[PDB]
């Protein structure tokens, strides 16, 4: 049911540009902040980006800064991310995870989130940089 | 030079001594005393988030002292704990002889993070940062303090505690929360009085809305309340 | 002469903390072992408005900042603690000639 | 949430002495100024005086002669008293809370908070 | 923000103790959650908040920590164990992972 | 001392309208310590507007006021039926508080 | 007035230690690379009795020690090196006007 | 305000600032001193365990120093190393600008362990400790002081050390130990001079009477000598 | 009396560095905050020679130079602030009677 | 007492206070200033083996400092960080409130070892150490200072730094070195004026006669030159 899936991959060409899109199926879309990590073809994994829920923050890594771009639509239920100027280390492999989160609301009229960490994911489509 | 006032048949004049003003007598050190005037009375904002834009931070400035000796009675005290985001501390420690401003109607105890791109923690207004019969022009890690200025003069012949957090400190986009214990707590918006903030926590120490996990809780607000 | 108020909004009554600047010894209160702590040795007290000094006096402490400031960039100590004696010293000059 | 209790004989008698008391309720006395303020029915209100919590007092110059305000913070409470009474002291009062400030709040001396106020009539 | 795994990489058999601690350059007291990448697999998330288990996810995983000093614990070893080992940072943005502990399962 | 004379005596307008209450000082002020205060029948008074232009808390934002001088004014716009009661000027300054009668303001 | 002395027992010599106050330049002893270790910088000396001033001197410092105390509970410096000087000033305007 | 006195023809007065006495002239500063009065002076008792009742231990209270210019010279000089029961020290560690009182003759230096209730040490009788040329009133670890006070002046115109041990430091039941070395050591007890100390520890090591083991040595006293 | 030079060599001027001792607050600078740097806020002159001054100056700096040592060796203060106040209350005294 | 002078006709007296000069009027406290003179007008030899025999080691005396108002603009100044040979520092650290000594045109940085028998680095001639308005009797560490005196008034109505190393410091038999880099450098002799050094960096930095290896480099100058 919990549904996170990775597509828009392929290989574009040095300082190009790409939007991927992660479909979501399940869950509250629109209350769970999403995230972008990265792991190298043959290497360990690491951290990118995320965005938080009511499109307030919009957190990139270091090494990314000026080059994606996070957006997000609530009524497709659909998680994006724009890259443009893509450079020979981003050939890599790519997912979007969904943050471990618990929504209660029994107080008064307004809800809350139980920031944990990170657990459900997609299956992970790869992107090569190269100009072909 | 430094001005200087006078009381003279219950009426304040600056103290001429430029031109002498002869007919008042100075008879005994005494008769000299040096008060202390919170900015609570000029009518500047008090709430946190109009507050932290009176502040900033700069290196290369050696920090002062100076003493007073009465002040008035406060309604708004700070005290900060703020750590750099490689795990070190922003504000120095306190030098000893510092004590906290002594009568404080509410303490807003305020930790957190920012860039913290200095040494040191000046006031932008050229403010003091008023501690106990000490006035300085810096921020001590951990010291209640509370803000004004100090007046010369020439003379005639408890607390409670409400806690906060915050993220990029020092900057405009700093982020502002309340704390009801270590877990749980609620983000602030400005239309706020601290008196819904304590039925707030009396509410939820009654209903239980507390964390019973292990995670940090962060409610929101009733947006038609 | 009488200072003018300049500022938007003034307290028109004070409430003042300060030392218990003179105390009968009762018996042993005045040994510190014997003391009140830190949060005891004060005294308080109102000051309702005689014509407006209190707004006055504001106002003389706004115009007493920026020479207090270029005073203390002026110095080395730490805690300055000798001003007022220095214009004590300041007064006697000037009228003894 | 602060809630102010007033209390008080509602019946009097000519040239005594009439007490009343105002009890805090969610806050405290210490730092504030506490007001009496006196209604006739039909008319307006007429202010009576303050004390703040060190003591100190002032008085409506109309009542000079007449009345005493006393205070105690041991238990939490506000007295009113009025020597020599008389018919025309029939009248609604209240208790008020004329700060300054509370903490982000400015008020700028307004009375934000009251009691709901007794009817005392001074009749033989 | 810098975290390093201590091993890098162990061969134990089936039914064996595995703990691997897991460092921060700073402090963060709890905040870090336990992956579990088998091969060719998305990592599995095993213990969230560095002491409370993921559910879908057996109890022989443990572990815990303070400060900067994070262990995660597995009480006995499955063959289904050969996986490489994960950190996450939970505190302070960025993250940063876990260099990787591969753990090989000894296998009939 | 001072007198605080309210005009006019009445006011007698529609919903939606607005409703123009001022005050007078007998003597000269130039001191902007000022109170409007709603007296439901059977009710304490309810702050409004202190300090000459301030809005009181909880005090929805369909009132305001002003004026210099002598001359002190309230006002409100989009005139409600809840509004209906009787209100009041005051004057702080110099150690005392000073009242005004009073306006009965009707909605049509 | 004649400070009458309360105490049970009162030695009527004292043996005094000080700075040397002024002191003859003597060559270069007066240079601190040269100069006497901190034991080396004193003098003494005794004071004969002249119709009690040590009893009366005794009974005057006893008499100072509350006001001292209550003195040094009001100040926040950590060494008050500026009573004499204050005294002084004090008795300048008291004897100016 | 704070009392002063006043040499005149040899005689002492009270320096009546309140009603100015004219006929004696201030001329300069070199007329002004600030000595310091030893407590052996009024005749209280010098020995230990007379003295340690009258020292205390308190929290909460900011400690103060003032300077003097002149002593007694002294005959009984003090000195403290107390650790709490956990390891700590009891006492502050002395900040810069204290140097031990300089003439004295016997120095009753004191170690040992107490309860410690408290941060500093202060004087029951609300006397001065009184340091090189800096009247404090704490005691600072280390620093070898005198017990008396001050009196403020208008003018006209080497030792031996004696080691003890402590346990239970500042209550009424502590006892008392002498030191021969960091082995050998006797009891005290109330009827002895420090003469008959001297002799003993000559004594002991004239008869060798000393540890030539690993274990610490307790004497006592002949109860009829 | 006119101090003569007794040195070998002596340089007839001089270049000083001081705090801006008083400094028209223009706008905001007098704020720390706003404030420049420790290295910018002195300022400097010259001093032509005005019939030897500077050589009698430095003489009288090597006469005061034994006097100050001396001095400083009978404090027990660490930084010593008041020797302007000390002498300027000398004066007066010695003015006054 | 502290001698003191005046100006009056533009001419410099002794101001005898012992026999008042009563036609000179004191006005007030803006008329006292107190000046700090340098070692540099004298015309005492300025360079560093000139310079480091009038300094030396003591032990068992306390340091002083005292402040000044104004002080000449100064040619040469100097700073220190020597090592015991078991390698602890000789030099204590600074106490806060010391800044370096603010107008100079050269720093004669200086470092290395030596034997360093004592606590403190005095002057032998009695000089002060002239640091940011605070005249000192003592060398901290790192701090850049000049050498020289105070004088006290009664008033009327950027740069270029040179890094040396030093073994042995203190003696009489102290070897000199230049620098260049970490590895390059090139032994002092008594002929050198500091231009000469600074055209030998440039010289070598345009010949490239740097280190290309791990080790240390000691260049002599050519002797005929
Ligand atoms: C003595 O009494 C005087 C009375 O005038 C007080 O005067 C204050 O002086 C300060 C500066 O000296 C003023 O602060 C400046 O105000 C400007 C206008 O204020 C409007 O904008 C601010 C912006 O938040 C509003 O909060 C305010 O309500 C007004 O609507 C601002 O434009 C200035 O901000 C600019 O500079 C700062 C500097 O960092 C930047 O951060 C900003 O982005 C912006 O570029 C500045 O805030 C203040 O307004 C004056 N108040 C009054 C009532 O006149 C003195 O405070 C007092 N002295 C002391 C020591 O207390
Ligand atoms: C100025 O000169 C005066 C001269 O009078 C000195 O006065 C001393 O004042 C202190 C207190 O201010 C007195 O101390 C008290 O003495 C009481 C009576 O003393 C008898 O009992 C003690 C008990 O040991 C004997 O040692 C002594 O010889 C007497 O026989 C005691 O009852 C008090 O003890 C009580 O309080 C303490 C407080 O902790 C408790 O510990 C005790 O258990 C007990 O409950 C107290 O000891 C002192 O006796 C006075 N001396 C004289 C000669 O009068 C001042 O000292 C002096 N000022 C200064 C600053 O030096
Ligand atoms: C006030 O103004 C006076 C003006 O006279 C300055 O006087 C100086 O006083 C110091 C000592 O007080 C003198 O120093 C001594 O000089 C002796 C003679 O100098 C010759 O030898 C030295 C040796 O290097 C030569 O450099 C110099 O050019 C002369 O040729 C020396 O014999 C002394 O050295 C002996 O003692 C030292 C002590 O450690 C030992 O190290 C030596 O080995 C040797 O045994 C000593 O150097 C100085 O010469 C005087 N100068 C003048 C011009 O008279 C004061 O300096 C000044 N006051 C202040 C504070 O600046
Ligand atoms: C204030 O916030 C805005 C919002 O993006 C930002 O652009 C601006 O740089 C901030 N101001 C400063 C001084 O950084
Ligand atoms: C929160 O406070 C309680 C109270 O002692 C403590 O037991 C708990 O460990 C705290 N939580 C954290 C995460 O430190
Ligand atoms: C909230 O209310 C409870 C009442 O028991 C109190 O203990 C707690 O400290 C309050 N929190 C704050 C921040 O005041
Ligand atoms: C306590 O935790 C359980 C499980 O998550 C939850 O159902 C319950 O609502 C929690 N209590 C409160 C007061 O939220
Ligand atoms: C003094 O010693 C006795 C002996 O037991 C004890 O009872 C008493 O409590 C002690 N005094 C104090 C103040 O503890
Ligand atoms: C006692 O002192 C001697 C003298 O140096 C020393 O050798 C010995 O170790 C000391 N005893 C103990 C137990 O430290
Ligand atoms: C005891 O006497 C010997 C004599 O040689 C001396 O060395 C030792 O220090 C003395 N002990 C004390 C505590 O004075
Ligand atoms: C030395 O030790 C031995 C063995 O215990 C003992 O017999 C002897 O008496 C000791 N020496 C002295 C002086 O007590
Ligand atoms: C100076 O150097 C010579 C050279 O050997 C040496 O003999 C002499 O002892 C040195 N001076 C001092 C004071 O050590
Ligand atoms: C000399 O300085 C360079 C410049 O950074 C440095 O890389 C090198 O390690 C230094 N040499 C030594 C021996 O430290
Ligand atoms: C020598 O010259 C170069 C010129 O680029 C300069 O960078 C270097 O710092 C100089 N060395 C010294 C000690 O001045
Ligand atoms: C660099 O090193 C090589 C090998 O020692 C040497 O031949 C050459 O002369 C060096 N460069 C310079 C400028 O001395």
């Amino acid at each position: 049911q919990v549904q996170v899936e990775e597509s828009g991959g392929g290989v574009v060409q040095p300082g190009g540009s790409l939007r991927l899109s992660c479909a979501a199926s399940g869950f509250m879309f629109s209350n769970y902040g999403m995230h972008w990590v990265r792991q190298a073809p043959g290497k360990g994994l690491e951290w990118m980006a995320f965005i938080r829920y009511d499109d307030s923050k919009k957190f990139y890594a270091d090494s990314v800064k000026g080059r994606f771009t996070i957006s997000r639509d609530n009524s497709k239920n659909t998680l994006y991310l724009q890259m443009n100027s893509l450079r020979a280390e981003d050939t890599a492999l790519y997912y979007c995870a969904k943050e471990l989160l618990q929504v209660y609301t029994s107080a008064w009229g307004e809800g809350h989130s139980y920031y944990y960490a990170l657990d459900v994911w997609g299956l992970g489509t790869a992107v090569t940089v190269s100009s072909a | 030079s430094i001005p200087l006032g006078v009381i003279h048949n219950s009426t304040l004049q600056v103290s001429d001594v430029d031109k002498l003003v002869c007919r008042d007598k100075l008879s005994s050190t005494n008769q000299l005393r040096s008060v202390g005037l919170n900015l609570e009375g000029n009518g500047v904002a008090t709430d946190v988030p109009s507050v932290t834009k009176r502040w900033g931070f700069r290196s290369g400035v050696p920090p002062k002292v100076v003493n007073y000796e009465a002040g008035e009675w406060a309604e708004n005290c700070y005290n900060l704990e703020i750590k750099k985001p490689d795990g070190s501390e922003c504000l120095p420690a306190a030098p000893d002889g510092i004590r906290g401003f002594p009568r404080c109607r509410y303490v807003h105890k305020v930790s957190g993070t920012g860039p913290c791109a200095g040494d040191f923690a000046f006031h932008k207004e050229g403010a003091f940062f008023l501690y106990d019969r000490l006035a300085s022009t810096v921020i001590y890690r951990g010291t209640t303090f509370a803000e004004g200025v100090v007046a010369f003069l020439i003379l005639p012949q408890y607390s409670t505690t409400i806690r906060y957090q915050a993220t990029g400190f020092g900057t405009n986009e700093t982020e502002y929360l309340f704390e009801v214990d270590n877990l749980t707590y609620v983000q602030l918006e400005s239309r706020f009085t601290p008196q819904f903030l304590l039925q707030l926590n009396e509410t939820i120490y009654a209903s239980g809305k507390r964390s019973n996990t292990t995670g940090k809780l962060i409610w929101k607000v009733n947006p038609e309340i | 002469e009488v200072i003018v108020n300049a500022q938007p909004k003034c307290n028109p009554n004070l409430h003042f903390w300060t030392t218990q600047d003179e105390g009968a010894a009762i018996g042993l209160a005045w040994i510190p072992y014997f003391g009140p702590a830190a949060e005891g040795i004060y005294t308080e007290g109102l000051m309702h408005n005689q014509d407006g000094l209190i707004c006055g006096l504001r106002q003389l402490a706004n115009e007493t900042t920026q020479a207090l400031q270029l005073f203390l960039r002026a110095t080395t100590e730490l805690r300055t603690f000798s001003i007022l004696n220095r214009k004590a010293i300041d007064f006697l000059l000037q009228r003894w000639g | 949430q602060v809630q102010l209790q007033e209390s008080g004989p509602g019946l009097g008698k000519p040239s005594e002495t009439l007490s009343l008391s105002c009890t805090v309720s969610g806050a405290s006395i210490r730092g504030y100024f506490w007001n009496w303020i006196r209604q006739p029915p039909g008319k307006g209100l007429e202010w009576i005086g303050y004390i703040h919590s060190t003591g100190s007092t002032n008085y409506n110059p109309s009542l000079k002669s007449r009345v005493t305000i006393s205070v105690d913070t041991s238990k939490n409470q506000v007295s009113l008293n009025v020597n020599s009474v008389t018919a025309a002291d029939t009248a609604v009062y209240f208790c008020a809370r004329g700060a300054w400030n509370v903490a982000t709040v400015y008020y700028y001396y307004g009375m934000d908070v009251w009691g709901q106020g007794t009817l005392v009539t001074v009749s033989s | 923000i810098q975290m390093t795994q201590s091993p890098s990489s162990v061969s134990a058999s089936v039914g064996d103790r595995v703990t691997i601690t897991c460092r921060a350059s700073q402090d963060i007291s709890n905040w870090l959650a336990w992956y579990q990448q088998k091969p060719g697999k998305a990592p599995e998330l095993l213990i969230y908040t560095a002491s409370i288990l993921q559910s879908g996810v057996s109890s022989r995983f443990s572990g815990s920590g303070s400060g900067t000093d994070f262990t995660l614990t597995i009480s006995s070893l499955q063959p289904e164990d050969s996986a490489t080992y994960y950190c996450q940072q939970g505190k302070s943005f960025p993250y940063t992972f876990g260099q990787g502990t591969k753990l090989e399962i000894k296998r009939t | 001392e001072i007198v605080l004379t309210q005009s006019p005596g009445t006011l007698s307008l529609s919903p939606g309208e607005r409703a123009t209450l001022s005050c007078r000082a007998s003597q000269s002020v130039s001191s902007s310590y000022f109170a409007w205060y709603q007296q439901k029948p059977g009710q304490a008074p309810r702050l409004l507007i202190s300090g000459t232009s301030t809005r009181a808390p909880g005090i929805p934002d369909r009132f305001s006021g002003s004026g210099s001088g002598t001359d002190f004014t309230l006002t409100i716009s989009r005139l409600e039926p809840e509004d209906f009661a009787v209100y009041f000027c005051q004057q702080y300054g110099n150690s005392l508080y000073t009242f005004g009668q009073g306006t009965k303001l009707e909605i049509k």
